[PDB]
DNA sequence: AGTAATCCCCTTGGCGGTTAAAACGCGGGGGACAGCGCGTACGTGCGTTTAAGCGGTGCTAGAGCTTGCTACGACCAATTGAGCGGCCTCGGCACCGGGATTCTCCA
DNA sequence: TGGAGAATCCCGGTGCCGAGGCCGCTCAATTGGTCGTAGCAAGCTCTAGCACCGCTTAAACGCACGTACGCGCTGTCCCCCGCGTTTTAACCGCCAAGGGGATTACTCCC
C-alpha cells in the first residue's frame, strides 16, 4: 500500500510554496500570445517590447493573486473552505469592478 | 543621456546600512518610488498653489502637501527633516 | 567667480536639490518655484528613501543576505503600517506576497 | 620595396609607393587618384608594409571602405601581407563590442605583438561608433574609395575629418565628380591647413597632392572597352504609358517625381503596375525584349554577363524573367547581407555555369573584382557618369580574362536620352578639370 | 437621515483635535453630513451582500469588517 | 471641550442608513460597529479639510476645503 | 485562437495558492479566465492609446505603466 | 530641397529537441449542502420625555478686497565638475548533492 | 505512543554574472548680474459665524412580548484532492526577414 497525504495537506504545503516566493506563475509564452491577440482586437500590426509584456504580466498576476485573497475571505466568511464563482462575483462587486 | 536616482539612493543606502548592497531590480523600484512620490507631492503642491490662487510653489506648499500625503508619523518626521534642511539652506546661500 | 558648492551640500542633503528644482520647473506644476521648495522636497525624498532602505536592510539581514532585493522591499513595505498605507495601491515587481494563511485553513487536531 | 609583401609591385605601382612615402616623410597628405582597376588597393598596402619594415610603426592603421569592399580588403590585405594582423570591425553591435576589446588605447604606437596592425571598417561604422573612434589615435588612415567623402555636408565627412590621424591617404576613382567645391571637400580633408573656402591653374597646384595614372599608359594588355550604346526602342505598352505620363509635363506649369516615374516605365512597365505570361512580359518592355535577344546571343556565344540596375525592384522583375528561362544567376544589391556579398561574388568567380550576375549600380558597382565576366549591360544608367565607369571597371580590370564588351540599353525618345547625354557632358567636363599624371 | 445638530457637535468635537477654535461654514457641515450619509448608505449596501452571501438576512459586524476589508478600508 | 457626541448618531438613524442600503434586519452589535466606521471616516476627512483651511492662514473651514478633502478620498 | 485557454488550470491553481486558497471549485477556472481578459482588455487599450497618441508603432514598458497608473494599479520596477 | 538606395538594428517568425509542466484516470474522503429543532435575539407597538428644529436677537471675529513696494524668482551668458555611458572583475548568491532533522499518518 | 517515509532543511562545494568602482567627458548645475512683478504688508469693509432664548412636536428611549431566524447538529453524497500515467507544448538556440530610420546622392527649381 502506498503512503498518501490526506486531502488538504498538500494544499497547505503548496500555499507555503507559492507564498514565500516571487516567481511568475503564468507561463511566459502563453501570456504573450493572449496579449498579442487582445492587441490585434484593438490595433493590428502593433509590436511589443519584451519589458512591455513583462510589465503587463506582472500587473495581471498581482491582480489575480490579490483578487483570490478577497474571494478566500468571502468563502471563509460563508461556512466554506472552498472558493466558488459566487465568491469572485461578490469580491468584485464589493471592490466595485462588478 | 538618461537620469537616475541610483547614485543618491546608494549614498542613502551606505548611510543607513554601510554594509548592505542593492540589486539593480531593487534599485529600479527605488527609482520608481522616488519618481512616484516626487510627482505625488508636486501634484498636491501644484493644487495647493492653484487652490490659493498663487503662482509660486513655496516650501509652505510642500509642507502642507507632505502633511496630506503621508501617514501621521511619517508626516511629522518628514516635516522635521524638511524644515531643518531648509533652515540650514537659509543661513547659508 | 567663486568655487561652486552644490545646493545639496549647502542644504546638507544627498538628494539633488538641482534636479528637484529643474523638474519642478519642467513639469510646469506652477509658474514659479521657490528657492527652498526644492530643498524641502529633496529632504523628504531622501528621508523616505532611508525609511524604505532601513527596514529593507533589516529584512535583507533576516534573509541572511548582504544585498537588498525586490522581495525585501515588499516585506518591509507591507510589515510597516505606514509604508503599507503609503503604498497600499502599489504593486512591486517580483515583490511576491506576505506569508499569510488564514487560521481556519490550518489542520484540525 | 618591403619584402614583407611577399609580392612584386608593378613598375608603375613602385613609383607610386615612392610618391606616397615622400609625402609621408615630408609630413603631408595626398590623393592616390589612379584610374579604376590599376591597383590602388595594393599601393595602400605597400606603404603600410614600408612603415612596418622601415620604421616599425606597425599601426594602428584605420582603413574605411564601402561595405561591399570590406571583404575585398580583408582578403587582399591577408594576401599582400600574409603576416599582417587584421581586425575586421563589422557585424552586429554585440559582435563589435567583442571586437572592440582589442582597441588598446595605452600604446599610441603598436608593438608587433599588438593584437592588430590594420583595421577594416564600414563608412557607416565610423559614424555609428564615432564616440568609440574618438578616444583613439591612428598612425595612418586609408579612405578606400574617398568619393564617399565628397560632400562636406556628409556626417562621414564631418566625423572622419577629426579622427586624430597623423597622416591620411585617399583612394579615388575620379575625384572631380560633379564640381570643384565637391573637390575641395576632398582636398580640405587631407590638408585643411592649406585649402579653405581659373581652370588652367588647378593642374599646377593639385600636382603635389594628387597622383593620377591612366590605363592607356598602364596595363596596355587590357584592350579598350568596346562599347555599343544600343538606342533600342519602346514597345506599345510603354509608349501608351509614356504618352499618358508625358501629358503630365504639358499639364505642369514635378520632374523631381516624373523623371523617376518616366525611367520606371523606361525600365519595365510592371514596375509601375503589374500585368500573366512570359510572351507579354518579355515583349512589353523594349529593353527586356532587346535584352532577352542579346542574352540569347551571348549565351550561345558562351559569354558571361553583368547587368546593372538603378532600381532594385527591377532586379526582382529581371529575376522572374531569368527564372522563367534556363539561366543560372547570382544577385548582389544593397539589401544583401555582407556574407551573402562575399559568397555570391566567390560563387560567380568559381564556376562558368553561372551565366548572369545581377548587380545594383552602387552597392554592386564600387570595388571588388569580377574578372571572369566579359560583358557588361547597363539596363539602366547612373545619372552621375563616374559610377557607371566604376561598374564597367569591375569587369574591365587587371586580370580580365577576355576582351570586354559593354552594352547600354538606351531607349530612343525617352527621358533616358537626357540622362546619358548629360552623363556624356559631365564626363567631358571631368576631363577639362584633369589631364596629367600628377606628382 | 442623521439629525443635523448632533452631527454639528460631532464635527466640532472631532475638529478640536486638529485645531482649537476652528470655525465651520454652515455649508461645510452639510458637505460633511451629505458625504457621511452617502458613505454609510453605500457601506451598508456592501454589508448586505455579505450577509446575503453568508445566507443570513441579518447584517452582522463581521459583514461590515468584510466589506471594509475588500474595499481596502482596512 | 466636547465629549461623547458620537452617541448623537442614534440607533434609529443607523436603521434609516441601513434600510436605505437595503438591509432587512440589523444585529444589535451593528450600532456600535457603525460608529467605529463613521468616526474613523469623518476624522480623516476633517484632518484634510483643516489642513486645507490653515494653509491659507484662515480659520473658518469652507465647503471648498471639504470638497478638496473628499477629492483626496 | 483562444490563448485564454493557455492560462491553464495549474497556473490558476498556483495563483490561488499564493492568494492563500486551500480548496478550489472546478467552476473557478473558467470564471478566472473571464476576469483576467477583462483586465487586459482595459490596460492594453490604454497602453495602445498612449502609443497611438504619442505616434509610435511599438508598445513600450512605460506605456503600460502609465496605463496602469491611470487606473490605480501603480507598478514599480518597469520605469514608473 | 526632394526622394530612393543603402545599411544598421531589432523585432517577428520558423525549426528542432528535450524535458519539464499540463492533461487525464481513478479511488475515497470529507466538505458542500439540505434538513431539523430550539431558543434567543431582533422587529413591533405603546407611553414617555427629551432635545432637535424653527423663528428671532445680538455681537465681533475674520473673510474678502484694495493699495504700495521690495524682496525674490525668471532670464542669459560663462564656467566647471557632478553625474552618465562604457569597460572590467571578483565575490555574492544560486544551484547541486548528500546526510541530518522534521512532520505527517496509519497503527 | 511509534514508525516508516516522504518532505523540508542544512552544510559545504561549484561557478557565473552582475554589483561596485574606475575612467573620460559633457552638459547640466552653479556663479554673477539684471529687472519685473507679485504677494507680503497695512488698512477698510461687513459678511456670516457663533451665542443665546423660547416654543413646538417630531424623533429617541425604555419596556413588553411574540415568532422569525441564527446556529449547532445530523446524514449523505458528490466532487474536488492526492498520486501515477500519458502526452504535448513551453523553452532554448539558431537562422531569416523585413522594416524603419538615418544618411547620402543627384537634379530641379528658385
Ligand atoms: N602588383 C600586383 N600583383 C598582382 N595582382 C595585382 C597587383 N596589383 C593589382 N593586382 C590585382 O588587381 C585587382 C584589382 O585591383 P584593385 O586595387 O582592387 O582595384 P581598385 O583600384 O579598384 O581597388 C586585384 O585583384 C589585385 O589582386
Ligand atoms: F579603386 Al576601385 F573599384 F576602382 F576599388
Ligand atoms: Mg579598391
Amino acid at each position: 500500500k502506498p503512503h498518501r497525504y490526506r486531502p488538504g495537506t498538500v494544499a497547505l504545503r503548496e500555499i507555503r510554496r507559492y507564498q514565500k516566493s516571487t516567481e511568475l506563475l503564468i507561463r511566459k509564452l502563453p501570456f504573450q500570445r493572449l496579449v498579442r491577440e487582445i492587441a490585434q482586437d484593438f490595433k493590428t500590426d502593433l509590436r511589443f517590447q519584451s519589458s512591455a509584456v513583462m510589465a503587463l504580466q506582472e500587473a495581471c498576476e498581482a491582480y489575480l493573486v490579490g483578487l483570490f485573497e478577497d474571494t478566500n475571505l468571502c468563502a471563509i466568511h460563508a461556512k466554506r473552505v472552498t472558493i466558488m464563482p459566487k465568491d469572485i462575483q461578490l469580491a468584485r462587486r464589493i471592490r466595485g469592478e462588478r | 543621456r538618461k537620469e537616475s536616482y541610483s547614485v543618491y539612493v546608494y549614498k542613502v543606502l551606505k548611510q543607513v546600512h554601510p554594509d548592505t548592497g542593492i540589486s539593480s531590480k531593487a534599485m529600479g523600484i527605488m527609482n520608481s518610488f522616488v519618481n512616484d512620490i516626487f510627482e505625488r507631492i508636486a501634484g498636491e503642491a501644484s493644487r495647493l498653489a492653484h487652490y490659493n490662487k498663487r503662482s509660486t510653489i513655496t516650501s509652505r506648499e510642500i509642507q502642507t502637501a507632505v502633511r496630506l500625503l503621508l501617514p501621521g508619523e511619517l508626516a511629522k518626521h518628514a516635516v522635521s527633516e524638511g524644515t531643518k534642511a531648509v533652515t540650514k539652506y537659509t543661513s547659508s546661500k | 567667480r567663486a568655487k561652486a558648492k552644490s545646493r545639496s551640500s549647502r542644504a546638507g542633503l544627498q538628494f539633488p536639490v538641482g534636479r528637484v528644482h529643474r523638474l519642478l520647473r519642467k513639469g510646469n506644476y506652477a509658474e514659479r518655484v521657490g528657492a527652498g521648495a526644492p530643498v524641502y522636497l529633496a529632504a523628504v525624498l531622501e528621508y523616505l528613501t532611508a525609511e524604505i532602505l532601513e527596514l529593507a536592510g533589516n529584512a535583507a539581514r533576516d534573509n541572511k543576505k548582504t544585498r537588498i532585493i525586490p522581495r525585501h522591499l515588499q516585506l518591509a513595505i507591507r510589515n510597516d503600517e505606514e509604508l503599507n498605507k503609503l503604498l497600499g495601491r502599489v504593486t512591486i515587481a517580483q515583490g511576491g506576497v506576505l506569508p499569510n494563511i488564514q487560521a481556519v485553513l490550518l489542520p484540525k487536531k | 620595396q618591403p619584402k614583407l609583401l611577399n609580392c612584386q609591385l608593378k613598375e608603375y605601382q613602385l613609383k607610386g609607393l615612392n610618391w606616397l612615402v615622400n609625402l609621408y616623410e615630408q609630413g603631408i597628405n595626398g590623393i592616390l587618384a589612379d584610374e579604376m582597376g590599376l591597383g590602388k588597393t595594393v599601393q595602400s598596402i605597400s606603404v603600410m608594409a614600408y612603415l612596418a619594415e622601415r620604421y616599425d610603426i606597425w599601426g594602428p592603421f584605420l582603413v574605411v571602405a564601402p561595405a561591399s569592399t570590406l571583404h575585398n580588403w580583408q582578403q587582399e590585405v591577408s594576401k599582400f601581407v600574409p603576416d599582417f594582423k587584421v581586425l575586421p570591425y563589422w557585424g552586429t553591435a554585440a559582435d563589435r563590442k567583442v571586437l572592440r576589446k582589442f582597441w588598446d588605447r595605452k600604446h599610441t604606437t603598436y608593438k608587433k605583438d599588438s593584437p592588430f596592425h590594420v583595421m577594416i571598417t564600414s563608412y557607416q561604422l565610423v559614424v555609428s561608433d564615432v564616440a568609440y573612434f574618438q578616444k583613439m589615435k591612428w598612425q595612418y588612415m586609408i579612405l578606400d574609395e574617398a568619393q564617399a567623402i565628397k560632400s562636406s555636408q556628409s556626417s562621414r565627412w564631418k566625423c572622419l575629418l577629426g579622427f586624430h590621424c597623423r597622416n591620411r591617404l585617399l583612394l579615388t576613382g575620379t575625384p572631380i565628380q560633379n564640381n570643384m567645391q565637391e573637390l575641395w571637400a576632398l582636398l580640405h580633408f587631407i590638408m585643411p591647413s592649406l585649402f579653405d573656402s581659373q581652370l588652367k591653374r588647378l593642374h599646377m597646384i593639385l600636382k603635389p597632392f594628387m597622383l593620377r595614372r591612366v590605363k592607356k599608359h598602364v596595363q596596355k594588355e587590357l584592350g579598350d572597352k568596346i562599347e555599343i550604346d544600343v538606342f533600342c526602342e519602346l514597345s506599345y505598352r510603354q509608349r501608351a504609358m509614356y504618352q499618358s505620363l508625358r501629358n503630365q509635363i504639358s499639364i505642369m506649369d514635378t520632374l523631381m517625381n516624373l523623371v523617376m516615374q518616366f525611367r520606371k516605365v523606361c525600365n519595365h512597365p510592371d514596375l509601375f503596375e503589374r500585368a500573366p505570361s512570359m510572351a507579354r512580359f518579355v515583349t512589353d518592355s523594349g529593353k527586356l525584349a532587346k535584352l532577352d535577344e542579346l542574352l540569347r546571343e551571348l549565351k550561345e556565344g558562351g559569354h558571361r554577363v553583368l547587368l546593372y540596375f538603378q532600381m532594385t525592384r527591377m532586379i526582382d522583375l529581371m529575376e522572374e524573367y531569368l527564372t522563367y528561362r534556363n539561366y543560372k544567376y547570382c544577385r548582389l544589391d544593397g539589401s544583401t547581407k555582407l556574407e551573402d556579398r562575399r559568397d555570391t561574388v566567390a560563387d560567380f568567380q568559381t564556376r562558368p555555369e553561372i551565366f548572369i550576375f545581377l548587380l545594383s549600380t552602387r552597392a554592386g558597382g564600387l570595388g571588388i573584382n569580377l574578372t571572369t565576366a566579359d560583358t557588361v549591360i547597363f539596363y539602366d544608367s547612373d545619372w552621375n557618369p563616374t559610377i557607371d565607369s566604376q561598374a564597367m571597371d569591375r569587369a574591365h580590370r587587371l586580370g580580365q580574362t577576355k576582351q570586354v564588351t559593354v552594352y547600354r540599353l538606351i531607349t530612343r525618345g525617352t527621358i533616358e536620352e537626357r540622362i546619358r547625354k548629360r552623363a556624356l557632358q559631365k564626363e567631358e567636363v571631368q576631363r577639362v578639370v584633369i589631364t596629367g599624371t600628377g606628382s | 437621515l442623521i439629525r443635523k445638530l448632533p452631527f454639528q457637535r460631532l464635527v466640532r468635537e472631532i475638529a478640536q483635535d486638529f485645531k482649537t477654535d476652528l470655525r465651520f461654514q454652515s455649508s461645510a457641515v452639510m458637505a460633511l453630513q451629505e458625504a457621511c450619509e452617502a458613505y454609510l448608505v453605500g457601506l451598508f449596501e456592501d454589508t448586505n451582500l455579505c450577509a446575503i452571501h453568508a445566507k443570513r438576512v441579518t447584517i452582522m459586524p463581521k459583514d461590515i469588517q468584510l466589506a471594509r476589508r475588500i474595499r481596502g478600508e482596512r | 471641550v466636547l465629549r461623547d457626541n458620537i452617541q448623537g448618531i442614534t440607533k434609529p438613524a443607523i436603521r434609516r442608513l441601513a434600510r436605505r442600503g437595503g438591509v432587512k434586519r440589523i444585529s444589535g452589535l451593528i450600532y456600535e460597529e457603525t460608529r467605529g466606521v463613521l468616526k474613523v471616516f469623518l476624522e480623516n476627512v476633517i484632518r484634510d479639510a483643516v489642513t486645507y483651511t490653515e494653509h491659507a492662514k484662515r480659520k473658518t473651514v469652507t465647503a471648498m476645503d471639504v470638497v478638496y478633502a473628499l477629492k483626496r478620498q
